[PDB]
RNA sequence: UAUCUGGUUGAUCCUGCCAGUAGUCAUAUGCUUGUCUCAAAGAUUAAGCCAUGCAUGUCUAAGUAUAAGCAAUUUAUACAGUGAAACUGCGAAUGGCUCAUUAAAUCAGUUAUCGUUUAUUUGAUAGUUUACAUGGUAUAACUGUGGUAAUUCUAGAGCUAAUACAUGCUUAAAAUCUCGACCCUUUGGAAGAGAUGUAUUUAUUAGAUAAAAAAUCAAUGUCUUCGGACUCUUUGAUGAUUCAUAAUAACUUUUCGAAUCGCAUGGCCUUGUGCUGGCGAUGGUUCAUUCAAAUUUCUGCCCUAUCAACUUUCGAUGGUAGGAUAGUGGCCUACCAUGGUUUCAACGGGUAACGGGGAAUAAGGGUUCGAUUCCGGAGAGGGAGCCUGAGAAACGGCUACCACAUCCAAGGAAGGCAGCAGGCGCGCAAAUUACCCAAUCCUAAUUCAGGGAGGUAGUGACAAUAAAUAACGAUACAG
RNA sequence: CGGUCUCCAAUAGCGUAUAUUGUUGCAGUUAAAAAGCUCGUAGUUGAACUUUGGGCCCGGUUAACGGGGCCUUUCCUUCUGGCUAACCUUGAGCUCUUGGCGAACCAGGACUUUUACUUUGAAAAAAUUAGAGUGUUCAAAGCAGGCGUAUUGCUCGAAUAUAUUAGCAUGGAAUAAUAGAAUAGGACGU
RNA sequence: GUCGACGUACUUCAUAGGAUCA
């Protein structure tokens, strides 16, 4: 190619989206943002194929040229905006609000959340450096960058950040026995506890998770974001809080619940 | 260009087509089932060997394998609810001993004749073609049509057809008119 | 005209490659900025991205800096002595990095006469008081500003930056290229 | 591939000069129809 | 091969043998072709040539309308609704198509940028430099006069705008550092005059630390109980940096720091068209992020040894310096050494060689196929070179050459279907020069316009699913 | 001379033509193929040996099977830091509490033979393959859908496995290599 | 030139043996 793509062929697209493979040639490309193109939610498959609100891409943009969706408190009007993990979406007309994030089987999930919990989020920081005239910032997983940091705030950390100003309200650091949710890889959307970070120099750091049924799964360092202390998070839990299930046991519920 | 749609075949050739035993066998199955052609026999043939060799590689696990388990439990129970296997033999070694005839008998066309809505197996089959034969409130036009076990007591005449209380069809009221003018 | 790819070279092996593609635009190059001393002729460049590149085709005076004293000066350049890649670009008179030129010694000499007060109110003394200690420089660098041109090096890019900047040479460097002279 | 017959030569004679060029850079190392071929034989 | 059939003599058995019978897939072709669902369309290694039409344009309240445009009007004597043309901005570098070249090249998995560019999105970020607001150093559309056979050809003259072009001010305090009038010879002091944000270039400095105590030389600052005393004294990240950041001295055909636009009319009063003030749009420096790009580490390709030595004169391997690039680098230049690959197959040759995900067969090992719905690469008849732009070595952009080829008044002008339809390539053959942006998504100043991308329908049984052409009786005749 | 038939095969499908090597695991006297003989470089291959056995404790599966700890001449070394067990002791009732001592464990710096092999975990896009659920009227398929309903509505899914080699992390220490102390230029030290 | 050698593609000749019976 001689220059940046601007389509998106939906066997291409995310998985995660959970698309028609029949439904059209072609899936809505996000728009460059906060979140990575593969780590994103466009609100056009948000507000039609979760929501079902709208049942064509003309309604969706009906919707948000009505300025009736906030993404972090901001009014978008983009179809393909990319909102993605710990964003929160707010529909003032319904009175309802949303968080973004994955479910076990590793899509994001339709969780509703009180207007409480909708004034912060969280943000793993993704660095921290001194900017012009020696004024620090962190920069977080969504690209905010915020000046004035607590100098405790180290990489890997998790701030608490207020919508309405952007500041970071409160921090929790990285360490063992902190509750984590995994946002990449095969063990998506899991729940549970450090054990221990293996270390080493020049290559991927590895974390050992515990989850609540005392079953471990070993991840990269990226794909670990830490959400509060064991049993305390500072969000509200998807259903299932994070516990993988075997295919039996699905099985077995299910035919229980049916 | 839009993604592809799959497609499979739901029969093969068999191995040896010649042999007299399986002219013989294939000429009873049609008579008595009133098969149109081979390939009904066939595509019945192909569904079975399938069934069959899945049980087999099951089989071939270690006992309270997972896999093992949940394939075997949940092949176990379609055969069980399409009415193949019966309910005392849920085991993979009786889906091995499965047979064509087993098939067979649950189209809707033998299960039409079995009840007593027909007189023979091609009439059966002529009232399931001719819009006759409702499987509960859905009319239902194929003869490879495969009753299960709760869809076997629901077989009666369609609320339209002309046996099962709507008008006569056009022969009727068409003689009814010739005789009244 | 000129391009950077390494495709068109033979391998390491000494294997002839073959065209993989067409020349790109994002691997090629341009014509050398031959810069001469003379009145300051500079044009701009548009280069990869929205960024400029100055092109020094003339220019006659640089910001060099005495790095002993901590300071640096606008001066006119005489001349280029010697270069350490090709002496055809000293006989041309051709200004590059790294090449050894000769600069008008007034402005240091003039600054180190009202630093110092010495020679190569009461608060112009106490100052010149308060700096004596470090009157003494080297007497290399003295016999030159005798002379009236010091020896520089040119630490600037002219052909890229589109500046002539540099630094008097002294100590070791300048015993080396005395002795290279 | 390389040096394949093609079917209009002609229309693409600077295609043939690079091809040529390669030989001569590649073959280096060894330089350092039947009608027609049989009527010289007899000839001589 | 197996199974089955037949022959092996005067006949019948038992061996053996012989001949025919297996297979899906592929190509070509013949006969037949009623219904429902569904779906594809290559091939002369000819990436051979193309008549005709279409396939890329785009305007919101929010850049520029005295169209001598439309309609509304005294909501509007600066304009005010809608709005052709043109300027301005963006896009046209995406999409679609084909597989020619390409054999450590592409590509697959896996690495790196502490080796670089990045329009746009997202978050931060700029009190340091006539203003109740500057010019033509200026033109388009337009008016009017013209040339040419001809083209998306254009010449002279007259007008007039901007988020075009070019200029240029306005806003707190403090601190620090220089140069220092003068008084005074002190342990000296000091009016004042300057400088400071950012961007570029160069030079120098800081960016600390494995843990504890003293004596003096020089400069020299806070303090008391005038004797000596003097504590908490500032420093981030990486595995690692000359890193982030900061400081000093200057340098610059040298940048940026809003002369822009929409809606609304709130608060103070000393009652002035005075002061102040809301929600948005568009620009703008730098950093980070996102979309990307470029280069890159390790391992992995079919046949060939009757291809054994190859590379090095004209860069081959490496060093120093420079040039060039966005940047590393023999990428190029100058000077140097003589290196680098190879029987563990280099180099050369062949390829009906784009690579992979995948397809078929098979009990398993294997063998073959992959132009072809997704990913990546390369090309737009063949070589070569460029303008613009964040991004192109672009071809539905430009210039030359080679081959073809259209118009011509013979002076000149205009070309690229391996895009969608449709033709030629034979004298023998095969989808419609169809409808639409309603869905999918993409482009724009943008909900609205555009989209042969894409969908819809039509059209040789491509490949697949289901499935009609009769069912129930009586009579008659015959073995 | 005049004069103007039966059966078999498939079935909305059927016919015709061309085409369609042994690693596991081949053979070499007499019917393919052992070179006239020897030497010899690359390549492939290459004898045995170095911690074996014994005595206890803990917790798992279905008396067998496997997994950990100690002891047995068998513990990596060193420094620093963090926490602090147990041990000594005072006092108040095995539990708190005074004051010492601070093992183990954890973090970091130095110190360090290298691989082959195999186990486990990440990675190996989607589509495709296998495969769970689902009366598309059945099916090929698709990822749908399902339950109440006068009224306003509730709700389950879009699973799971596979993927060679190379790279990364990890447990093993059998098999096969590799290095070490010989002119001691060797190890250790309060 | 109904030429030689080689390469390629084909054609062809070598199948009956034992037991019983006449
Ligand atoms: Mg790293
Ligand atoms: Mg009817
Ligand atoms: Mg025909
Ligand atoms: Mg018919
Ligand atoms: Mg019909
Ligand atoms: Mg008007
Ligand atoms: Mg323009
Ligand atoms: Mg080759
Ligand atoms: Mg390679
Ligand atoms: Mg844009
Ligand atoms: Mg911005
Ligand atoms: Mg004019
Ligand atoms: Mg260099
Ligand atoms: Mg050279
Ligand atoms: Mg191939
Ligand atoms: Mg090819
Ligand atoms: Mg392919
Ligand atoms: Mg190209
Ligand atoms: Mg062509
Ligand atoms: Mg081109
Ligand atoms: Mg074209
Ligand atoms: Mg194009
Ligand atoms: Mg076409
Ligand atoms: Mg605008
Ligand atoms: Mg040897
Ligand atoms: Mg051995
Ligand atoms: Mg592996």
């Amino acid at each position: 190619a001689r220059g940046p793509k601007k389509h998106l062929k939906r066997l291409a697209a995310p998985h995660h989206w959970l698309l028609d493979k029949l439904s059209g040639c072609y899936a809505p490309r996000p728009s460059a943002g906060p979140h990575k193109l593969r780590e994103s939610l466009p609100l056009i498959v948000f507000l039609r194929n979760r929501l079902k609100y709208a049942l064509n891409g003309r309604e969706v943009k009906a919707i948000l040229m009505q300025r009736h969706v906030k993404v972090d408190g901001k009014v978008r009007t983009d179809t393909t905006y990319p909102a993605g993990f710990m964003d929160v979406i707010t529909l003032d007309a319904t009175n309802e609000n949303f968080r973004l994030v994955y479910d076990v089987k590793g899509r994001f999930a339709v969780h509703r959340i009180t207007d409480e919990e909708a004034s912060y989020k969280l943000g793993k920081v993704k660095k921290v450096q001194l900017g012009k005239k020696g004024v620090p910032y962190v920069v977080t997983h969504d690209g905010r960058t915020i000046r004035y940091p607590d100098p405790n705030i180290k990489v890997n950390d998790t701030v608490k950040i207020d919508l309405a100003s952007g500041k970071i309200t409160d921090f929790i650091k990285f360490d063992a026995g902190k509750l984590v949710y995994v946002t990449g890889g095969r063990n998506l959307g899991r729940i549970g506890t450090i054990v221990h970070k293996e270390r080493h120099d020049g290559g991927f750091d590895l974390v050992h998770i515990k989850d609540s049924l005392d079953n471990t799964f070993v991840t990269r360092l990226n794909n670990v974001f830490v959400i509060g202390e064991q049993g305390k998070p500072y969000i509200s839990l998807p259903k299932g809080k994070g516990i993988k299930l075997s295919i039996a046991e699905e099985r077995d519920r299910r035919r229980a619940q049916q | 260009p839009r993604a592809p749609r799959t497609y499979s075949k739901t029969y093969s050739t068999p191995k040896r087509p010649y042999e007299s035993s399986r002219l013989d066998a294939e000429l009873k199955l049609a008579g008595e089932f009133g098969l149109k052609n081979k390939k009904e026999i066939y595509r019945i043939s192909f569904q079975l060997s399938k069934i069959r060799r899945a049980a087999r590689d099951l089989l071939t696990r270690d006992e309270k394998d997972p896999k093992r388990l949940f394939e075997g439990n949940a092949l176990i129970r379609r055969l069980v609810r399409v009415g193949v296997l019966s309910e005392d033999k849920k085991k993979l070694d009786y889906v091995l001993a499965l047979k064509v005839e087993d098939f067979l008998e649950r189209r809707l066309q033998t299960q039409v004749y079995k009840l007593g809505l027909a007189k023979s197996v091609h009439h059966a089959r002529v009232l399931i073609t001719q819009r006759h034969i409702a499987v509960g409130k859905q009319i239902v036009n194929i003869p490879s049509f495969m009753v299960r076990l709760d869809s076997e007591k629901h077989i009666d005449f369609a609320p339209t057809s002309p046996f099962g209380g709507a008008r006569p069809g056009r022969v009727a009221r068409r003689n009814a008119a010739r005789k009244a003018e | 005209g000129i391009s950077r790819d390494s495709r068109h070279k033979r391998s390491a092996t000494g294997a002839k490659r073959a065209q993989f593609r067409k020349k790109r635009k994002f691997e090629l190059g341009r014509q050398p900025a031959n810069t001469k001393i003379g009145a300051k002729r500079i044009h701009s460049v548009r280069t990869r991205g929205g960024n400029k590149k100055y092109r020094a085709l003339r220019i006659e005076t640089g910001n060099f800096s005495w790095a002993s004293e901590g300071i640096s000066k606008k001066t006119r350049i005489a001349g280029v002595v010697y270069h350490p890649s090709n002496n055809e670009l000293v006989r041309t008179n051709t200004l590059t990095k790294a090449a050894i030129v000769q600069i008008d010694a007034t402005p240091f000499r003039q600054w180190f006469e009202a630093h110092y007060g010495q020679t190569l109110s009461k608060n112009a003394e106490r100052k010149w008081a308060a700096r004596a200690a470090s009157a003494k420089i080297e007497s290399s660098v003295e016999s030159q500003f005798s002379a009236g041109r010091l020896y520089a090096c040119i630490s600037s890019r002219p052909g890229q930056s589109g500046r002539c900047d540099g630094y008097i040479l002294e100590g070791e460097e300048l015993a080396f290229y005395l002795r290279r002279l | 591939g390389t040096y394949r017959k093609r079917f209009n030569e002609k229309a693409r004679s600077g295609h043939m000069a690079k091809l040529k060029e390669l030989k001569r850079i590649r073959n280096k190392q060894f330089t350092r129809s039947k009608v027609s071929r049989l009527k010289k034989k007899r000839l001589d």
